[PDB]
């Protein structure tokens, strides 16, 4: 299947999603003007997955840009690559969503969708072969969580037989201390469970702790969190963007990764962890790109992978190395640590490889796991949700907006079930 | 009933709060929840009205029907100012609602680190997790 | 406190006979066991062989359940098996414009008349009549949408109750007063069930239908509510035998996906810590039928022929384990 | 002359058939454009039945290459061999079977199965006699497993009279592209069983290890395995191209190798595997390369033939092989080695010899040897490999892991439990002929 349509919604989504477009444009050799100036034929070979061609050998991404507020799409036009994006695929309104799921899902934005959809339809009738869609959105509340989980639903009945995946940033106290945030995650996670084929769990709590206790950056900006994010959306998509054999398309990756239909949530992982300061420590140990990915402290989700079992892992080493120490030492991680991979899924760890790394790095790995450790993520948002719910705290921002208390109770049943399903398979046997 | 309307002024209206009390409206009125006006003002952030109510006879430790004190609620939402004012007027830190929690844990779970410090000064407990 | 399974074998059909198919199933006279293809054997609570008429089915296993309604005890009767094995005919969720009734009337219809007789049978007394409110709702799950069969359609939602039970919001729940009118809503609902033809059945069910009967009673020492679900499942299909294509075959896939999710739910309850109810909307709608707070009969339907062998094996293999399933019942 | 048609299905099928026709062309001095030097034409009596002659002396393989995605056959359409094959023979779709057996057999396959049939019709309507089809596919691929079984069902109702030989890949984790390959392998085996007459399975691990110590390739690519695999296929199809004594017809494969209908999975063993690296190498006598045919390191499926009973042997020699010395080596396996046969079956060792010098790829890793051999034992010990595969299958099916991808793609759940029980019966089939 060839070509992927990317949509970015919300403030967060539009910001990471533009860093995404920025980074992979470097890897591929498209400059802000859309002309190719790269030093490989390997870069142009599968360029059509994320870019369209045009008059003059120009390459304009397949992104829709979506926001209920303009203030995030006026500043991206004013960024390095806001020139290249097509102008008709900027779909802002003005209302805003007050960091409310209901306001994005039902009130405001329910009027801006069916405008987003009409350009979604547009870029997709140009497709020889559609893989599906990727959304960059935030789970923390507002135009990205509520419109985002409305786009995803309305896109599913129109293209039911296409793959839906998301990069879904997960809210933490430690980053935004916005009281109303555990509500809008449990409202989004309810919809992601029903309607996505795979979700990456970029968890702002994890990104905070890496930027503060690993990178030692005492006051973390949205730039330093996003840096760690864009390095991850390069790894987890590289298999889609360069020629290769393993997890090469959205559907093949889903079929390698999702054992049970509902457990389609992955925690990423990245080695080597870097800051924007641009100090590059490398060869400080080389085969142990295998012990770094598999470490808690390199995950992008606040989960200790040792507190459960892996179900499907996908390691992707980028750079210039030996495909033969990669093999040996990835077979070692699985046989030092044999209990941490479920047994009723034999050969559950697949290992791809790439020959071009990102800029900055001579060698870099990337990690895509379906671990049951992930339940620390949801149990965290479960407890913070149930705290705010039990006291009916702030519940009238939503009932006011043509919602209902049962959505709240329902959305908490779903994710709590998710938790115990992950916990059955974290403990199964024979 | 004026008490109902003072309850709705505390959720929202600092002017209309002292105009409704000088008409003889119950400081310690309750809704069906059991929430008094000092409750509804310490959740939703209003510092002035929180103190106004306290200079005129509010039970700083009144629980609702699920055992919620004014500082339980004030810790949950943030509102460190309202937590301190509530503490100097004799508020119970080590008090427990019908769910088993304490205003400490409500402030841990939600990440209001500024407040968990203050809470721990005037009294902690051993129900919660070590952190 | 535990799920009843009953298995019911149909007579060979005209295709089967005229095509050379032959009997491999074997039940003994007045015996709750069955034997298939010689070797492999199973016992149930009931086994009704190929000439068992409709009223024999009702009395032996369903008469008790309808009673228990008046005793505030919920019940379930779901038919489960392969396409063309007699699910819809057994349940009584289908009606032919020109046959006539002609007796031969399924579970749901006979269940109506039972209800409306024990109501007046109770109303007769010297100590003053108990008042009853009988209502009905009637949905189909067609390609992962809950459609309402009681209305002029085009949505609906599935949520958990206050006691934790599964309630359908946005489904018409209209009230009924005697046999003749409860019956006429059953016919006009069946008129809306999505049905079309496959090579395995000229009237193949393209959805799962649930006829839920509600009976809130008020009497002297109290108030006794009890729901009763009548699930007429779509049968599992194989694309090579149905001949399905397009809109047809898509229906057959989403049927199979939900019967998959019913499979694992049967296995987890018996066969442990989790039970995959949320894999399908079908298995959410059945979450109290199999979980608990229903009294549940499974009527498992089987072709007798050997042209439907491995299929009847599967049906039997799940039916057998389903006996092991603990329903936990309380009066409402 | 009676013709054979090659169908190559799915990625492995296509890239192995590409390596096969490469070696075929070299073996009859045909060029990558179809043309042949008149130096190598004969007076009629050109026993290429795998090749079709046209006017202007182009030789066009009797082959159909089929993939549900376009990338791999695209690399046949613009490579060295864009000239050899007619484009009609090269059929692609756009969406693959995302490593899903059910996509290939039930949904994405049913949308391209008619066009394949009717193109493969054009190769057949141009044959005067016809024996059937040599079909190349993979057990773990989606199209390999799933579409192949759909083609066999239908090449068996059309051409019901015709013989069906398959060369089948058996997956190894060292080159696994996917986790459901055990699902895919037991699925394609159950549905194809009743439609194949003989099936030589190629364990990607067996080949991978042979490439690792005999050719000393450390991390082998598909291009190493295919070179080596392209060899053993040519030893099989030597007779069908060189008017030989043994296996003259496709039926005689079934005649010699497979007595019982379901137990039709022989064990190919090959020698010598000699690296082009070695500077000087004393070529290996018939007696040497025949004793290597009983060394388990050289077979193409991992199992212990010693733990199992033989029920048919054929040995196929190639090059400078004198027939007297063949029988000295054969009579001495019967004494230097203990090789038990089925309680009820003739003991013998058919022999063929080909007298043509083994060809290897020029500038490849295999070294041109002087007398090679390829034995095709049919052992009960190959049941060992079906057990490996069955157990991996069992581990996941216990949990219904991944099944929901198959049922959502055309399948009924019971098909899984059914296909798995054909196997339970087959492991019992190998249990009863021997011991
Ligand atoms: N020897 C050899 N094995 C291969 C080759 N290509 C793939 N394989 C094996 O084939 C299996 C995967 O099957 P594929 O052929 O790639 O799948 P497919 O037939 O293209 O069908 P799709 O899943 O639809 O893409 C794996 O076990 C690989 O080990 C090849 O060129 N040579
Ligand atoms: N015991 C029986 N005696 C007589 N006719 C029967 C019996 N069981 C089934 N039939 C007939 O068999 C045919 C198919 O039965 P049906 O009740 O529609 O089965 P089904 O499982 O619901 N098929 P499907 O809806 O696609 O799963 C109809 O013509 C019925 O009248
Ligand atoms: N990592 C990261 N998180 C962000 C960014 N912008 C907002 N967030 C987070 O997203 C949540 C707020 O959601 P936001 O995207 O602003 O809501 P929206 O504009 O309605 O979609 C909070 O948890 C923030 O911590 C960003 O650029 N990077
Ligand atoms: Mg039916
Ligand atoms: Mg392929």
């Amino acid at each position: 299947m060839r070509e992927i349509v990317h949509i970015q919604a919300g403030q967060c989504g539009n910001q990471i999603g533009a860093k995404f477009w920025e980074v992979i444009s470097d890897e591929h050799g498209i400059d802000p003007t859309g002309s190719y100036h790269g030093d490989s034929d390997l870069q142009l070979e599968r360029i059509n997955v994320y870019y369209n061609e045009a008059a003059g050998n120009k390459y304009v991404p397949r992104a829709i840009l979506v926001d209920l507020e303009p203030g995030t799409m006026d500043s991206v036009r004013s960024g390095p690559f806001g020139q290249i994006f097509r102008p008709d695929n900027f779909v802002f309104g003005q209302s805003g969503a007050g960091n409310n799921w209901a306001k994005g899902h039902y009130t405001e934005g329910a009027e801006l969708v069916d405008s987003v959809l009409d350009v979604v339809r547009k870029e997709s009738e140009s497709c020889d072969c559609l893989q599906g869609f990727q959304l960059t959105h935030s789970l923390g509340g507002g135009t990205g969580s509520g419109m985002g989980t409305l786009l995803i639903s309305k896109i599913r009945e129109e293209y039911p037989d296409r793959i839906m995946n998301t990069f879904s940033v997960v809210p933490s106290p430690k980053v935004s201390d916005t009281v109303v945030e555990p509500y809008n995650a449990t409202l989004s996670v309810h919809q992601l469970v029903e309607n996505t084929d795979e979700t990456y769990c970029i968890d702002n709590e994890a990104l905070y702790d890496i930027c503060f206790r690993t990178l030692k950056l005492t006051t973390p900006t949205y730039g330093d969190l996003n840096h760690l994010v864009s390095a991850t959306m390069s790894g987890v998509t590289t298999c889609l963007r360069f020629p290769g054999q393993l997890n090469a398309d959205l559907r093949k990756l889903a079929v390698n990764m999702v054992p049970f239909p509902r457990l389609h949530f992955f925690m990423p992982g990245f080695a080597p962890l870097t800051s924007r300061g641009s100090q590059q420590y490398r060869a400080l140990t080389v085969p142990e790109l295998t012990q770094q990915m598999f470490d808690a402290k390199n995950m992008m989700a606040a989960c200790d992978p040792r507190h459960g079992r892996y179900l499907t892992v996908a390691a992707v080493f980028r750079g210039r190395m030996s495909m033969k120490e990669v093999d040996e030492q990835m077979l070692n991680v699985q046989n030092k640590n044999s209990s941490y991979f479920v047994e009723w899924i034999p050969n559950n760890v697949k290992t791809a490889v790439c020959d071009i790394p990102p800029r900055g790095l001579k060698m870099s790995a990337t990690f895509i796991g379906n671990s049951t450790a992930i339940q620390e993520l949801f149990k965290r948002i479960s407890e913070q949700f149930t705290a705010m719910f039990r006291r009916k705290a702030f519940l009238h921002w939503y009932t006011g907006e043509g919602m209902d208390e049962m959505e709240f109770t329902e959305a908490e049943s779903n994710m709590n079930d998710l938790v115990s399903e992950y916990q059955q398979y974290q403990d199964a046997t024979a | 009933d004026l008490g109902k309307k003072l309850l709705e002024a505390a959720r929202a209206q600092d002017d209309e709060v002292r105009v409704l009390m000088a008409n003889g409206a119950d400081v310690n009125a309750t809704d069906a929840s059991g929430l008094t006006p000092l409750h509804l003002a310490a959740t939703y952030g209003h510092l002035e009205i929180v103190e106004v109510l306290l200079k005129h006879g509010a039970d700083v430790s009144a629980s609702d029907l699920m055992g919620s004190t004014p500082l339980h609620l004030a810790a949950l939402i943030g509102h460190l100012e309202i937590v301190e004012v509530l503490l100097k007027h004799g508020a119970d830190v080590n008090a427990v609602d019908t769910w088993g929690d304490t205003p400490l844990r409500l402030a841990a779970v939600m990440g209001h680190l500024k407040i968990v410090e203050a809470l721990l000064k005037h009294g902690a407990d051993v129900n919660a997790q070590d952190k | 406190t535990c799920v009843q399974v009953a298995l019911r074998i149909r007579p060979q059909g005209n295709r089967e006979k005229l095509e050379g198919s032959r009997v491999c199933t074997s039940v003994l006279p007045n015996d709750p066991q069955v034997t298939i293809g010689g070797d492999r054997s199973f016992t149930y609570d009931h086994v009704f062989d190929m000439p068992t008429l409709q009223y024999v089915v009702y009395e032996s296993c369903v008469e008790k359940l309808v009673d228990g309604l008046f005793d505030g005890y919920n019940a379930t009767v779901l038919a489960y098996g392969q396409t063309g094995s007699g699910k819809t005919h057994t349940m009584g969720t289908a009606f032919d414009a020109a046959v006539q009734k002609e007796e031969d009337l399924g579970v749901i219809p006979r269940a109506i008349q039972h209800t409306f007789r024990k109501i007046a049978e109770c109303k007769a007394q010297a100590i003053e009549e108990p008042a009853f409110e009988v209502s009905v709702q009637f949905v189909e799950l067609y390609n992962d949408d809950v459609l309402d069969l009681l209305s002029d359609d085009r949505s609906i939602r599935i949520h958990e109750d206050s006691r934790g039970e599964i309630v359908l919001h946005g489904v018409e729940q209209r009230s009924v007063f005697d046999m003749h009118g409860t019956m006429d809503i059953l016919k006009n609902g069946a008129l809306n069930r999505t049905v079309a033809a496959t090579n395995m059945n000229e009237q193949s069910s393209r959805s799962h239908a649930i006829f839920t009967l509600h009976l809130k009673q008020q009497r002297v020492a109290e108030m006794l509510c009890a729901k009763f679900h009548f699930v007429d499942l779509a049968g599992s299909e194989r694309m090579k035998r149905t001949g399905a294509t397009g809109d047809r075959a898509k229906e057959g896939i989403s049927i199979n996906v939900g019967l998959l999710a019913l499979g694992n739910v049967i296995a987890a309850l018996g066969g442990v810590s989790h039970v995959p109810y949320r894999d399908s909307k079908l298995t959410r709608l059945l979450q109290d039928s199999l979980g608990g707070n229903s009294r549940t009969l499974m009527i498992a339907c089987c072709s007798p022929s050997d042209s439907d062998f491995v299929e009847t094996l599967n049906t039997m293999k799940y039916a057998n384990r389903a006996k092991e399933i603990k329903n936990k019942v309380v009066a409402n | 002359m009676r013709e054979c048609i090659s169908i190559h299905v799915g990625q492995a099928g296509v890239q192995i058939g590409n390596a096969c026709w490469e070696l075929y062309c070299l073996e009859h001095g045909i060029q990558p454009d179809g043309q042949m030097p008149s130096d190598k034409t004969i007076g009629g009596g050109s026993f290429n039945t795998f090749f079709s002659e046209t006017g202007a002396g182009k030789h066009v393989p009797r082959a159909v290459f089929v993939d549900l995605e376009p990338t791999v056959i695209d690399e046949v359409r613009t490579g060295t061999y864009r000239q050899l094959f007619h484009p009609e023979q090269l059929i692609t779709g756009k969406e693959d079977a995302a490593n899903n057996y059910a996509r290939g057999h039930y949904t994405i396959g049913k949308e391209i199965i008619d066009l394949v049939l009717d193109r493969i019709r054009k190769l057949a309507d141009q044959c005067t006699g016809l024996q059937g089809f040599s079909v190349f596919h993979s057990f773990g691929g989606g199209t390999g497993s799933g579409f192949t079984s759909l083609l066999m069902e239908r090449l068996s109702v059309d051409y019901g009279k015709k013989s069906k030989l398959e060369f089948s890949i058996y997956p190894a984790p060292q080159v696994s592209t996917a986790v459901v390959e055990p699902y895919n392998s037991i699925l394609t085996t159950h549905t194809t069983l009743e439609h194949s007459d003989c099936a030589f399975m190629v364990d990607n691990e067996a080949i991978y290890d042979i490439c690792r110590r005999n050719l000393d390739i450390e991390r082998p690519t598909y291009t190493n395995l295919n070179r080596l695999i392209g060899q053993i296929v040519s030893s099989i199809t030597a007779s069908l191209r060189f008017d030989g004594a043994l296996n003259v017809d496709l039926t005689e494969f079934q005649t010699n190798l497979v007595p019982y209908p379901r137990a039709h999975f022989p064990l190919a063993t090959y020698a010598p595997v000699i690296s082009a690296e070695k500077a000087y190498h004393e070529q290996l006598s018939v007696a040497e390369i025949t004793n290597a045919c009983f060394e388990p390191a050289n077979q193409m499926v991992k199992c212990d033939p010693r733990h199992g009973k033989y029920m048919a042997c054929c040995l196929l020699y190639r090059g400078d092989v004198v027939p007297k010395d063949v029988n000295a080596a054969i009579a001495t396996i019967k004494t230097k080695r203990t090789i038990q046969f089925v309680d009820w079956c003739p003991t013998g060792f058919k022999v063929g010899i080909n007298y043509e010098p083994p060809t290897v790829v020029p500038g490849g890793d295999l070294a041109k040897v002087q007398r090679a051999v390829c034995m095709l034992s049919n052992t009960t010990a190959i049941a060992e490999a079906w057990a490996r595969l069955d157990h991996k299958f069992d581990l996941m099916y216990a949990k219904r892991a991944f099944v929901h991808w198959y049922v959502g793609e055309g399948m009924e759940e019971g098909e899984f439990s059914e296909a798995r029980e054909d196997m339970a019966a087959l492991e019992k089939d190998y249990e009863e002929v021997g011991v």
